[PDB]
C-alpha cells in the first residue's frame, strides 16, 4: 500500500486558480490512489486556539502523562498492540460484500460518476481528479477493510455507508473544488434591484424569472441572501 | 389559509428583534443624546420616496395616503388627527386590531429598520460617528472638541437632517450633552453631562460583593475626574490613534496599586473568618451566570475593563492591569483574569 | 389472622434456605426485615409461611426476573400481584378486582420510546429544567422512523396480498425504461416540482397521466406507493398509478410486537364481561365558555348527565372563543386571567351537581385556542403534541372534583385491553386545502379521511412545514398498533361514526351545529355509539 | 549540557499570539503562519533559556521569543499595513 504525501504547486492550495492548475500530477497517477485528501489551513480562530493549546501541551511534557493515561483508560492502543492486531486481522479475515452492500455500492458509483459528468459539462474541462472504475474498487476495498477491522466475515451496509462517507470526504471533496460571468452579473443585479433588502422570495419564482444558478450560492457566500426554509425560500440576509 | 402553519408567516410573526449599533469606548469629544420620535409615522409617510414575503403595495399606498391626510390635518389645528397618528403608530402591531396583518407589521418593521440605518448613515456623512442607536434615541459623536462650540453645530446637524425628504416628518430633540462619556452599554455608562453634572450608572457594580461596591463606585468617580483633568490639560496645552487622554492612568496608578494591595491583605485576613462573610458574598441577580472565587479579583477586572474601554490608552492600561494582576500572582493573559 | 411481630434474625435461616438455595435469590437486610414484617402481619407464630415464600419467589422469577429481592419495590410488587391473583381466585385481601388499577390515561410526554431498528427490531429507549428539549438527531430520524414503520407494514401486507417488490429510489439510476414500484414520501422539491423522498434518495415524478385510487386523500408529506417507468433522459419517474399503503389489523401488530402476562390478560378479559355497563360520554368540539348561549346549554347537558353520571366525561378543545395571546391593555382583557375567570365560572356551573363530578373521571383535551399553545400560533395549527392545559388555570376545577385529568391533544386511554386515542384537530379542512390535483357524498368524504389516516398509520401525515411536531414526541402520533377506538374530533367535518380495519372512528363534531348542543356517548362493552342532540 | 524545560509558562499568551498571527496572516499579509511558527516561539524561548544556562524557561525568555517572532512577522509586511500590525501586536510585547 502506498501512502504518499504531496504538495500542490505554489505551496498553498490557491483556490483562486483552477483545481487542475494546483495539482501537477497526471490523471493516470491520480487514478491509482483510492483516497486523495486535500487538506487546507482553515485559519479559524476557535480551531487555532485548540491547536495551539494541544501543541503546547505536547511540548510541555503533558503528552507523556495524558497519552499514557488515555492508553491505560482503554480509549487508545499502544503501537506494539495495534501492530499485532493489524497482523492478526490481515491474516485472519478477508470479508466479502453482501448483495445488499453491492447494490448500495453500484447505486452510489453511478451517482458519483453522474456528479462528475455534470461538473465536467459545466466547466467544459476534464476534471483533474478522476473518478473511474478503479475508484469503485477503491470503495469496495475500503468497505472490506472496515469489515476486516471488526473481524466480520461479511461486510454489511454499515461498512458500505461508512466507506461511502470516507470516499465523499476525501476524493469527492478533492474533485469538487471550484474557482457565464455575464449571466451571473445580470442575475445578481436583477435580484438586488428587484428583491428588496429585508424581504424574501421563493426559489421556484426565481426559476420562472430565469440554469444551475450558482449565483445564489455565490451570494450566500457573500452573505447577501440566505436559503432558510429547506431551500424553498431565498431570503436577503441584509447585504 | 391563515389557520394552518406556514414557515414564512411564522418567521415574520415571531421576529421583532431590533438591531442595535453600540460602540464602546471613551469619547472625550462632545456627544449628543439625540432622541428620535415619530419614526414609524415618518417612515410610513416617506416610504413612497415576485416577493411573496412582502405586503401588498396598494394597501400600503392606501395607508400612506390616509396617514398623510391625518398628518396634514393635525399639522393645521386638528385634535383627532394627531390622536389617530399616534394611535396608528401603536396599533400596527396590535393583534386585537380588526385589520391587523402580520405581513403589514413585518413590512413596517423592515421599513423602520432601513430608515434608522439611513439616518445613521446620514449622521455619519455629516461628520459624527454613532455610538448608540435603538429606534428611540441615537447618540452621535460630534468632532467639536470644545463644549462651547456645540450649540451651533448641533442645530446645524438637526436642520441638515430635516432637509432630507426622508426624515422631514422625523422630529429630533437633543436631550443631554456629554462633555465626557465612558460608554460600555446602555446600562453601563458614565461621564460628564450638561459639562458640570456627572452620572454613574454602572450595572456592573451590582455583581460585586457588597464590601467592594462602594470601592468600585468611588474609583469610578476617581477615574472620571482623572480623565477630565487630563483632557483639560491637553486642551490648555494645545490652545483613535491618540486623543487628549494619554496619561490619565498616571494620576491614580500608584494609589490604586497601593489600595489594591491593602485590600488584598485585608481579604486574606478576613476571607475565611466568619462575621465577615456578609461582606464577601457574591450577590444573586437575574443575569448572574458567573462563579466568582476572588471578589477582589472581580473588582479589579471590572475596573481594568472600564479603563480598557478607551482605544487610545490601551497600552498604558494593559501595563496597569499587569501590575494589578501581579498582586494576585495571576498571569496577564490568564483565562480567569 | 393473629397479628405478631417477628424479628429478621430468627426468620433469616428459613428465608435464605428457600429463596437462595431453591431458586437463587439474594436477600438483603432491609428486604429481610420487610418480609419478616409482612409474614408477622399476615400470619402468626411464623411457621406455615413456606407456601407464601414459594409463591413470592415463583412470581418474582416469572415476572421481575432479577436478583436482590430485598429492594422494597420488588417485594411490594410481588405481594400485590399475589393479592390480585388471590382476588381473582375468589390472607391479606379477598375483595373484588377494581378497574381503577387497570384503567389509566397516557399523556404524550409519558409514553414508551419505540424506535425501529431498520433491519427487524422494535427497540425500547425509555434530567434538568431543559430535559424535554429534543436533540437534532431526533429531527433527523423523525421521518426515517415513520418510513421504516410504513415499509414494515407494506412488507407484511402488500407482498402477501398483491408480488411486485419495493425498489429503493437509489436503484433507479442506471435503469433506462424498466418498471418499478416505489414507496416514498410525496413532497414538493425546492425547484417546485413534485417528488418522492426515500432513505436511499429522491426522484422527481411526472404526475401527468396518473390514475390514483379515489378512496384516499393525497397530500404532500403522505407516503405513497407509486408505480411507473423510470426515464434516464431527464431523470424522472413517469408514475402511472399511485396509492396509499395498505392498512393492517391491530391484532396482526400485537403478535409482531408481542406485548401483553397471561394472568393480566385473563383479568382484563374477565372485567371486560363483568363491567358491561360503562358509558363514555364525548362532548362536542369548541366548548366556547366565553359564549353565554353555550354556557347555558352546557348547564342543561350537565344536568341531564347528573341523573346518570358516566364513566368518563371527555371535554374537547378550544375552551375560549378568542385565541389567547399577550394583550397590551389596562382592562380586564388580560387574556391569561380571563381564562382563569372562565374556568372559575365553569367551576360554579360544575360544582352545583353533587351526583355528577363523583365517580367520573373528567378528561380535558386542549384545542387550537388554549393557553401555552395559542401564545405563539395565535389560534392556528401550531405544534401538534400539545401540552396539557396549565395547572395554574385549573385550581377551582381540580378542587371541585376528585378525578380530573388534563391530557395532551393526542392522548391515549388504556381502559381495558383495548386502547382509545383522542385527537382534536381540523383534519378535514387541511386535507381538502392541501390535496393535490390530478391532471389525469359527505359520508364518502368521511370515509376518505378515515381511510387516509389509517392507511398512513400516522395521526398527521403532513410535512414538517405544515404541522410542526416535537421531534422526540412523534411516536405519540404514529398509529403503529392501530388502536381499536379513536376519537377523531373535528369542527369542519360532519359528525360520523365509522369502522375500518378493526378500528372504530367517532367524530362528535362541533358542539353547536345549528341550534343543538350535540354530544356523543360510547359504550366500550358493546362497541356501540349514539349521539344525543339537545335543543337550546 | 543544557536542555531547558517549558514547565512554568502561560500557554494562554502563546495561544493568543498564535491566533492573532494567523488572523493577521490570512488578511493583509503574505508570510505563511502555520503551526511551525507556533513551535518556533517555543524553540526560540528554549534557546534564550539556554543563553542564560538556565534549566527552565522563564517568563522573560518567553516574552523575548514572542517579541522576536512578532517582530520578524511584522517587519516583512508591506509598509501600508505595518503600522496597524505593530499597533495590534504591541499588547504582547509590553515592557519593551
Amino acid at each position: 500500500s502506498v501512502l504518499a504525501a504531496a504538495n500542490p504547486i505554489y505551496g498553498r492550495y490557491d483556490d483562486l486558480k483552477s483545481p487542475g492548475d494546483n495539482i501537477d500530477f497526471q490523471t493516470t497517477i491520480l487514478s491509482r490512489f483510492d483516497m486523495i485528501f486535500i487538506v487546507k489551513d482553515d485559519h479559524n480562530e476557535e480551531r487555532d486556539i485548540s491547536i495551539a493549546n494541544h501543541v503546547i501541551n505536547i511540548h510541555t511534557g503533558n503528552a507523556n502523562a495524558m497519552q499514557n493515561q488515555q492508553e491505560e483508560n482503554g480509549s487508545e492502543i499502544s503501537i506494539e498492540k495495534m501492530k499485532r492486531y493489524i497482523t492478526y486481522c490481515r491474516l485472519k479475515c478477508a470479508p466479502r460484500l453482501s448483495p445488499q452492500a453491492a447494490e448500495k455500492l453500484s447505486s452510489n458509483f453511478v451517482t458519483i460518476r453522474k456528479q462528475l459528468l455534470i461538473n465536467e459539462l459545466e466547466s467544459t474541462e476534464r476534471s483533474s481528479i478522476p473518478i473511474t472504475i478503479r475508484q469503485l474498487e477503491a470503495i469496495i476495498r475500503i468497505t472490506e477493510s472496515l469489515a476486516k477491522l471488526e473481524l466480520s466475515p461479511i461486510a454489511q451496509e454499515r461498512h458500505v455507508d461508512e466507506a461511502i462517507r470516507l470516499f465523499q470526504a476525501s476524493t469527492m471533496d478533492a474533485a469538487s473544488q471550484d474557482p457565464s460571468l455575464s449571466e451571473i452579473r445580470r442575475f445578481e443585479q436583477e435580484l438586488k434591484r428587484r428583491l428588496p433588502i429585508g424581504w424574501s422570495t421563493s426559489y421556484q419564482t426565481l426559476r420562472r424569472e430565469f440554469a444551475l444558478d450558482k449565483a445564489l450560492y455565490a451570494l450566500e457566500k457573500h452573505e447577501t441572501i440566505q436559503l432558510r426554509h429547506q431551500g424553498q425560500n431565498i431570503y436577503r440576509s441584509g447585504v | 389559509i391563515q389557520n394552518d402553519f406556514d414557515l414564512n408567516t411564522s418567521w415574520i410573526m415571531n421576529d421583532s428583534e431590533f438591531p442595535k449599533i453600540n460602540n464602546s469606548g471613551v469619547y472625550d469629544n462632545v456627544v449628543l443624546d439625540v432622541g428620535v420620535d415619530n419614526l414609524t409615522v415618518n417612515t410610513i409617510l416617506t416610504s413612497a420616496l415576485f416577493v411573496h414575503d412582502a405586503f401588498s403595495n396598494d394597501a400600503l399606498n392606501v395607508l400612506r395616503g390616509m396617514l398623510k391626510e391625518w398628518w396634514d390635518e393635525a399639522l393645521k389645528e386638528n385634535s383627532t388627527a394627531d390622536l389617530l397618528v399616534n394611535s396608528l403608530a401603536s396599533w400596527v402591531q396590535n393583534p386585537n386590531a380588526k385589520l391587523f396583518d402580520g405581513l403589514l407589521r413585518y413590512h413596517v418593521h423592515n421599513l423602520t429598520k432601513k430608515a434608522l440605518l439611513q439616518l445613521v448613515n446620514e449622521f455619519s456623512a455629516l461628520g459624527s460617528t454613532i455610538v448608540y442607536a435603538d429606534r428611540n434615541q441615537i447618540l452621535i459623536k460630534t468632532n467639536k472638541y470644545s463644549p462651547e462650540n456645540c450649540y451651533a453645530y448641533s442645530q446645524y446637524m438637526m436642520k441638515a437632517v430635516r432637509t432630507n425628504p426622508m426624515f422631514s416628518y422625523l422630529d429630533l430633540n437633543i436631550k443631554r450633552y456629554w462633555d465626557l462619556l465612558i460608554w460600555m452599554d446602555k446600562f453601563n455608562f458614565s461621564g460628564l453631562a450638561c459639562d458640570y453634572t456627572a452620572v454613574s450608572q454602572w450595572q456592573l457594580k451590582k455583581f460585586l460583593s457588597p464590601i467592594y461596591q462602594p470601592e468600585f463606585e468611588d474609583w469610578m468617580m476617581i477615574i472620571l475626574d482623572s480623565m477630565l483633568k487630563t483632557k483639560q490639560s491637553y486642551l490648555k496645552l494645545n490652545s483613535s490613534v491618540e486623543n487628549s487622554l494619554n496619561g490619565f492612568s498616571h494620576l491614580f496608578s500608584k494609589p490604586l496599586m497601593k489600595r489594591v494591595k491593602k485590600l488584598f491583605k485585608n481579604q486574606q485576613e478576613f476571607i475565611l473568618d466568619p462575621q465577615y462573610e456578609a461582606d464577601y458574598v457574591i450577590p444573586v441577580l437575574p443575569g448572574s451566570h458567573l462563579n466568582v472565587k476572588n471578589p477582589l479579583l472581580e473588582l479589579v477586572k471590572s475596573l481594568c475593563h472600564v479603563m480598557l474601554l478607551s482605544k487610545s490608552t490601551i497600552l498604558e492600561i494593559r501595563t496597569l492591569r499587569k501590575e494589578l494582576l501581579k498582586i494576585f500572582e495571576l498571569r496577564e493573559f490568564a483565562k480567569v483574569a | 389472622v393473629l397479628p405478631v411481630k417477628i424479628q429478621p434474625p430468627l426468620l433469616r435461616p428459613l428465608a435464605y434456605r428457600v429463596l437462595s438455595r431453591k431458586y437463587g435469590l439474594s436477600i438483603k437486610s432491609d428486604g429481610l426485615s420487610a418480609l419478616a414484617e409482612f409474614v408477622g402481619t399476615n400470619i402468626g407464630a411464623n411457621w406455615r409461611q413456606g407456601p407464601a415464600t414459594i409463591k413470592f419467589l415463583e412470581q418474582f422469577a416469572a415476572v421481575w426476573k432479577q436478583q436482590e429481592r430485598g429492594l422494597f419495590i420488588d417485594q411490594s410488587g410481588v405481594k400485590e400481584v399475589i393479592q390480585e391473583m388471590k382476588e381473582r381466585e375468589k390472607p391479606e385481601s379477598s375483595k373484588a378486582l377494581d378497574w381503577r388499577d387497570y384503567f389509566k390515561v397516557i399523556n404524550a410526554s409519558q409514553q414508551q420510546r419505540f424506535s425501529y431498528n431498520p433491519h427487524k427490531m422494535q427497540f425500547i429507549f425509555v434530567g434538568g429544567i431543559a430535559g424535554f428539549l429534543p436533540d437534532i438527531e431526533d429531527k433527523v430520524q423523525m421521518f426515517l422512523t415513520r418510513y421504516y414503520l410504513t415499509n414494515d407494514r407494506v412488507m407484511r401486507n402488500e407482498n402477501f396480498q398483491n408480488s411486485m417488490s419495493i425498489t429503493p429510489i437509489k436503484n433507479l439510476l442506471g435503469r433506462d425504461a424498466q418498471n418499478f414500484l416505489l414507496l416514498g414520501l410525496l413532497n414538493k422539491n425546492f425547484k417546485g416540482n413534485w417528488s418522492l423522498e426515500d432513505p436511499s434518495g429522491s426522484v422527481e415524478i411526472d404526475i401527468s397521466q396518473t390514475i390514483p385510487t379515489q378512496g384516499h386523500y393525497y397530500v404532500p408529506g403522505c407516503m405513497v406507493l407509486v408505480e411507473g417507468i423510470y426515464y434516464s433522459v431527464g431523470n424522472k419517474f413517469h408514475v402511472t398509478s399511485m396509492t396509499l399503503p395498505p392498512g393492517e389489523r391491530r391484532e396482526i401488530t400485537l403478535e409482531t410486537i408481542g406485548n401483553l402476562d397471561k394472568d393480566l390478560k385473563i383479568r382484563l378479559h374477565l372485567l371486560e364481561k363483568e363491567l358491561t355497563d360503562h358509558k363514555f360520554v364525548i362532548l362536542g368540539a369548541n366548548l366556547f365558555l366565553d359564549d353565554l348561549k353555550i354556557m347555558t346549554a352546557l348547564s342543561k347537558i350537565l344536568q341531564k348527565l347528573n341523573d346518570d353520571p358516566p364513566t368518563l366525561l371527555i371535554w374537547q378543545g378550544s375552551f375560549t372563543s378568542v385565541p389567547v395571546f399577550a394583550s397590551m391593555s389596562s382592562r380586564n382583557i388580560s387574556s391569561s386571567t380571563q381564562f382563569k375567570n372562565n374556568f372559575d365560572a365553569l367551576a360554579t356551573l360544575l360544582s352545583r351537581f353533587d351526583n355528577l363530578t363523583e365517580n367520573t373521571t373528567m378528561i380535558f383535551i386542549p384545542g387550537p385556542n388554549d393557553l401555552w399553545g395559542s401564545m405563539v400560533s395565535l389560534g392556528a395549527s401550531g405544534t401538534l403534541p400539545q401540552d396539557p392545559i396549565p395547572s395554574a388555570f385549573t385550581k377551582k376545577i381540580n378542587k371541585v372534583c376528585k378525578n380530573v385529568v388534563w391530557s395532551s391533544n393526542p392522548t391515549r386511554i388504556a381502559y381495558l385491553s383495548q386502547e382509545i386515542v383522542i385527537f382534536r384537530d381540523d383534519l378535514s379542512g387541511r386535507f381538502k386545502r392541501h390535496r393535490l390535483e390530478f391532471p389525469f357524498q359527505k359520508v364518502q368524504e368521511t370515509r376518505k379521511l378515515v381511510k387516509t389516516i389509517l392507511d398512513q398509520g400516522h395521526l398527521s401525515p403532513f410535512l414538517d412545514s405544515l404541522r410542526p411536531i416535537s421531534w422526540d414526541l412523534d411516536h405519540t402520533l404514529t398509529l403503529c398498533p392501530i388502536p381499536s377506538t379513536m376519537v377523531l374530533c373535528d369542527t369542519t367535518s360532519a359528525q360520523f361514526d365509522l369502522t375500518y380495519n378493526g378500528c372504530k372512528v367517532i367524530n362528535p363534531g362541533s358542539f353547536i351545529h345549528n341550534r343543538r348542543a350535540r354530544y356523543m356517548e360510547y359504550v366500550p362493552s358493546s362497541k356501540k355509539t349514539i349521539q344525543e342532540e339537545i335543543y337550546i | 549540557k543544557i536542555y531547558p524545560k517549558l514547565h512554568q509558562m502561560d500557554m494562554d499568551k502563546v495561544s493568543r499570539v498564535y491566533a492573532d498571527l494567523r488572523r493577521e496572516s490570512i488578511s493583509t499579509g503574505s508570510f505563511p503562519i502555520t503551526v511551525r511558527h507556533l513551535e518556533s516561539i517555543l524553540r526560540i524561548a528554549e534557546s534564550f533559556a539556554k543563553m542564560r544556562l538556565s534549566e527552565f524557561v522563564s517568563s522573560y525568555d518567553l516574552d523575548r521569543a514572542i517579541k522576536v517572532v512578532v517582530d520578524s512577522f511584522v517587519d516583512a509586511q508591506k509598509v501600508s499595513v505595518r503600522r496597524q500590525l505593530r499597533r495590534s501586536f504591541a499588547i504582547y510585547t509590553l515592557g519593551h
